[PDB]
């Protein structure tokens, strides 16, 4: 019933972000949604004495037909102070990424039962725009904890460790993690009474909430245990052409920036001479051997590869063609903490951007599980194409950071 | 008394930590002082201002201006200082509507609200900051002191707070009358509907009624206005709209400022006048920042301008949005990285039009530009109609397919169809995916001496063909390109080229079809002529024979 004190970081003013164009359907949805929210005290209309703004839009969640409101608290979140006035941090559950089944729940709706500090409210201002700026924009602000705000899981955390006390103690093998509006629930059992343990975990948020929820019935089904990392592999051929060997050497020269003992002397030595690209070169013993030693090296791990929560996670993505994408997460160049590949992107076979968008979401979900933070992406797409379309495909309640890549990497090959 | 609802007041604060204004009142001639005392007396009677004590220590200067060809003076208070110290507001005017997005209105009425404006009170605790002093005759007396009770003309928050207060009042009327549209412009309200004009003046009378509830009268002795309506630079009519008349001046002397005002009008007009070109006119603007500089017009600039005047020789109109029918956008290539578009619903009845300029780069291609254009149009259409128009585009379905399927970046355009109106956009060349069998293999390389600027470029092949050419005033990057150019120049219709240049690869993997480096253009020109070209990269200085052979050959 009583609010938690909140302020911004010193020297920083509140967010003033432009609202970007919305389609008619997303406007209608948002208006209806906000009409009910205001009618329940979750938000209230505000005046011109409020210079602040945060963008807003609408999405349809995964396998659902209901519009969800999604605020883009990315700016407010940077400018919202960090949260250490009871806890000093949640020592990320390193066991979550080792479960047969981790399910992801939308518990965001629980947030709206807790009020927001009256002095902080002005900072959550948002505008539902109008088509053509005809009518003026409807301006609301938040009276409660908002879905998507960094503060909501932190403030509500006091109350959440509660609701879980039963089920937790009555199921000590389950790992439970919370990141924004998402609750990540990792069992070790069988998918069917997964859909029992998950089923009975829903209860409490009903059970507690009585003293209907919109997307509480939803469940995302992960498997960090069948999560496929990647090694680097060289081809195994009976016949090598000069091209085959030139590419091989190219790749190896590149792995050497990562792995130490990589040698290309003997292999280049076959490429001594001005030969035709398609000509077959037989391998010398000296070369077959050097290739084999290099293979042994690529099998082992990288050396001195550590995560450092003090730092940024960076995600690169390359488009490989035919629905396949490859990606790498790292903090230091050539020190991959994870690599991966994605090979048949759902309902998007003719749409590059839909694929890329779903890709960014999968990689983010994975990054939340492994490190409890999102990465900053390096997308292979012009800023303007991406900025135009990603909202149409976005199905997650959070949003990562991203920058753009306008120069074609050679690296694309080496990961194909 | 007919009780009237108060206009709710908006709490206004000064900027954080800052204080109000304390500015020296300017000395005034006796004439101006007498003038001001009258003006303020009447205003005080109207409740707009109130006399304050000598406590209030804030001051904004006040002035007197004699309206030209009127013996009358007018009062001018200089809030510039107080504006600097008043907070930020959520301003609404940021987006002006675009005519093409409106729906036709049979009847459109115009109401005056220069009197409603002063029905908007200024927040109680902020009034003190609006203090000013009319000096006394001979400074022989304390200057009279006044403070504001209403939003002052020329204050930071007046428009934001005035606009919002009106909307707040109008909201229930607008919402229970969904067959009416209302707009705010200067001291005036404009209301249209699409009803027979009897049913319409009814609803105006209903509105005049509703406004009275807040004690607002909107003069029924209304305005001489008739179509068209001059508004934000346009010409609004009941059924159509165009830009407020565009007239291109004749000159025998064009200056940086002259041409500047000429593109502005051309840009502004390019939103309804189809096929309008800029470029060679904004080319003459490149860099030169002297507003008076008499730049000479190229023979491209004169022909482009004479293509303009011909398009502006007669007026054209845009229609209004008919939500029931589809929205179509059509694009055309104009050369020099110029694109031009029309958005329409039925053939030849444009709603608006426009042009897109290629992005400042060093290498580019038609497919990329079309895409960027498509996206610009897409966002524009979301802003104006709330939907994406269907595209008609001068690019074969097959071309686009090959492009996006092989491009290294992700890319997309919304629903679209091919429109066969030249010049069609095409892919000019396509690199092989595998090496070519029977095609000669050219190992190339280039190097320059960073100080002398001398370097060499050349190749060697499986067939014993060789070349090394020497070069002055060149760089490593130029010599690596030049080398590739030699190989293309001296080979047959099919060729395999091996280079160690990451730089060069990076340029050709971007698949440009035009460049600012004439050297890249020559290469493109060569590529276009070939039947098959496989470009292969190998790392330098790793003694890959072939490569090493020509590296030792060009670092001599
Ligand atoms: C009613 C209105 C009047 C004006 C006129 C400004 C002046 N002077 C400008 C605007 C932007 C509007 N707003 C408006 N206008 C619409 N149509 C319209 C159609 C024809 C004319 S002629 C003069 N004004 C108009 C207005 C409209 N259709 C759906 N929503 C709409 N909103």
């Amino acid at each position: 019933i009583e609010t938690v004190p909140v302020k911004l970081k010193p020297g920083m003013d509140g967010p003033k972000v432009k609202q970007w164009p919305l389609t008619e359907e997303k406007i209608k949805a948002l208006v209806e949604i906000c009409t009910e929210m205001e009618k329940e005290g979750k938000i209230s209309k505000i005046g011109p004495e409020n210079p602040y703004n945060t963008p807003v839009f609408a999405i349809k969640k995964k396998d659902s037909t209901k519009w969800r409101k999604l605020v883009d608290f990315r700016e407010l979140n940077k400018r919202t102070q960090d949260f250490w006035e009871v806890q000093l941090g949640i020592p990320h559950p390193a066991g979550l990424k080792k479960k047969k089944s981790v399910t992801v729940l939308d518990v965001g709706d629980a947030y709206f039962s807790v009020p927001l500090d009256e002095d902080f409210r002005k900072y959550t201002a948002f505008t539902i725009p109008s088509i053509n700026n005809e009518t003026p924009g409807i301006r609301y602000q938040y009276n409660v904890l908002p879905q998507g705000w960094k503060g909501s899981p932190a403030i509500f955390q006091s109350s959440m460790t509660k609701i879980l006390e039963p089920f937790k103690k009555q199921n000590p093998d389950i790992v439970i993690y919370q990141y924004m509006d998402d609750l990540y629930v990792g069992s070790d059992l069988e998918i069917g009474q997964h859909r029992t343990k998950i089923e009975e975990l829903r209860q409490h948020l009903l059970r507690w909430g009585l003293t209907e929820p919109p997307f509480l019935w939803m469940g995302y089904e992960l498997h960090p245990d069948k999560w496929t990392v990647q090694p680097i592999v060289l081809p195994e051929k009976d016949s090598w052409t000069v091209n085959d060997i030139q590419k091989l050497v190219g790749k190896l020269n590149w792995a050497s920036q990562i792995y130490p003992g990589i040698k290309v002397r003997q292999l280049s030595k076959l490429l001594r001479g001005t030969k035709a690209l398609t000509e077959v070169i037989p391998l010398t013993e000296e070369a077959e051997l050097e290739l084999a030693e290099n293979r042994e090296i690529l099998k082992e791990p990288v050396h001195g590869v550590y995560y450092d929560p003090s730092k940024d996670l960076i995600a690169e993505i390359q488009k490989q063609g035919q629905g396949q994408w490859t990606y790498q997460i790292y903090q230091e160049p050539f020190k991959n903490l994870k690599t991966g590949k994605y090979a048949r992107m759902r309902g998007a076979h003719t749409n590059d951007v839909k694929q890329l968008t779903e890709a960014v979401q999968k990689i983010t979900t994975e990054s939340i599980v492994i490190w409890g933070k999102t990465p900053k992406f390096k997308l292979p797409i012009q800023k303007e194409t991406w900025e135009t379309w990603w909202t149409e495909y976005w199905q997650a309640t959070w949003i990562p950071e991203w920058e753009f890549v306008n120069t074609p990497p050679l690296v694309k090959l080496w990961y194909q | 008394m007919v009780p009237i609802s108060p206009i709710e007041t908006v709490p206004v604060k000064l900027k954080p930590g800052m204080d109000g204004p304390k500015v020296k009142q300017w000395p005034l001639t006796e004439e101006k002082i007498k003038a001001l005392v009258e003006i303020c007396t009447e205003m005080e009677k109207e409740g707009k201002i109130s006399k304050i004590g000598p406590e209030n220590p804030y001051n904004t200067p006040v002035f007197a201006i004699k309206k030209k060809d009127s013996t009358k003076w007018r009062k001018l208070v200089d809030f510039r200082e107080l504006n600097k110290r008043t907070q930020d507001f959520w301003e609404v005017q940021l987006g002006i509507p675009h005519p093409a997005g409106l729906k036709k209105n049979k009847s459109v009425t115009v109401l005056d609200v220069g009197d409603a404006y002063f029905s908007v009170p200024l927040d109680e605790d902020f009034r003190k900051y609006t203090a000013f002093t009319i000096p006394s005759i001979n400074n022989e007396t304390p200057g009279i002191r006044y403070q504001y009770n209403v939003l002052p003309q020329g204050w930071k928050g007046s428009p934001a707070i005035f606009q919002s207060s009106m909307t707040k009042i109008l909201e229930p009327f607008a919402a229970q009358n969904p067959d009416i549209v209302i707009c705010q412009y200067m001291d005036d309200l404009y209301v249209g509907s699409d009803l027979e004009i009897g049913q319409h003046r009814t609803k105006i009378e209903e509105l005049r009624q509703h406004l009275l509830r807040w004690g607002l009268t909107t003069p029924d002795k209304k305005h001489q206005k008739e179509p068209p309506f001059l508004w934000m630079g346009y010409e609004l009519h009941p059924d159509k709209w165009t830009v407020q008349p565009i007239v291109l001046p004749e000159k025998d002397s064009w200056t940086v400022n002259d041409i500047q005002k000429l593109v502005g009008k051309l840009n502004w007009a390019s939103q309804i006048y189809p096929g309008i070109k800029v470029r060679q006119l904004s080319k003459l603007l490149r860099g030169t920042k002297a507003l008076t500089e008499v730049i000479p017009l190229t023979e491209e600039a004169e022909l482009e301008l004479a293509e303009n005047r011909e398009i502006l020789k007669e007026p054209v109109h845009g229609v209004y949005y008919d939500p029931s029918k589809d929205l179509i956008a059509e694009i055309q290539k104009q050369g020099q990285g110029q694109w031009t578009y029309q958005i329409y619903q039925e053939p030849f009845k444009n709603l608006k039009t426009g042009k897109y300029a290629r992005m400042r780069g060093a290498h580019t291609n038609d497919v990329k530009q079309l895409t960027e254009a498509v996206q610009k149009i897409t966002t524009e259409s979301i802003v104006i109609w709330g939907k994406t128009p269907k595209f008609k585009l001068p690019i074969q379905k097959e071309t686009w397919e090959t492009w996006w399927t092989e491009y290294w970046q992700a890319t997309w355009i919304p629903e679209w169809e091919f429109v066969n109106t030249p010049p069609l956009v095409k892919l000019w060349y396509q690199l092989e995916k595998e090496p070519i069998v029977g095609a000669e293999t050219f190992y190339v390389d280039g190097a320059a001496n960073r100080e002398t600027k001398l370097g060499k470029a050349g190749y060697v092949t499986n067939k014993g063909r060789q070349k090394v050419v020497p070069l002055t005033n060149t760089t490593n990057q130029k010599t690596e390109l030049q080398a590739i150019y030699l190989a293309l120049q001296d080979s047959g219709l099919e060729v395999n080229i091996v280079t160690d240049s990451q730089y060069a690869l990076g340029i050709i993997q971007a698949q440009p079809d035009k460049s600012e480096s004439e050297l890249v253009n020559q290469i493109i020109e060569q590529l276009i002529k070939k039947e098959k070209v496989y470009l292969a990269w190998v790392p330098a200085h790793k003694g890959i024979g072939g490569n090493e052979q020509v590296d030792k050959l060009v670092s001599a």
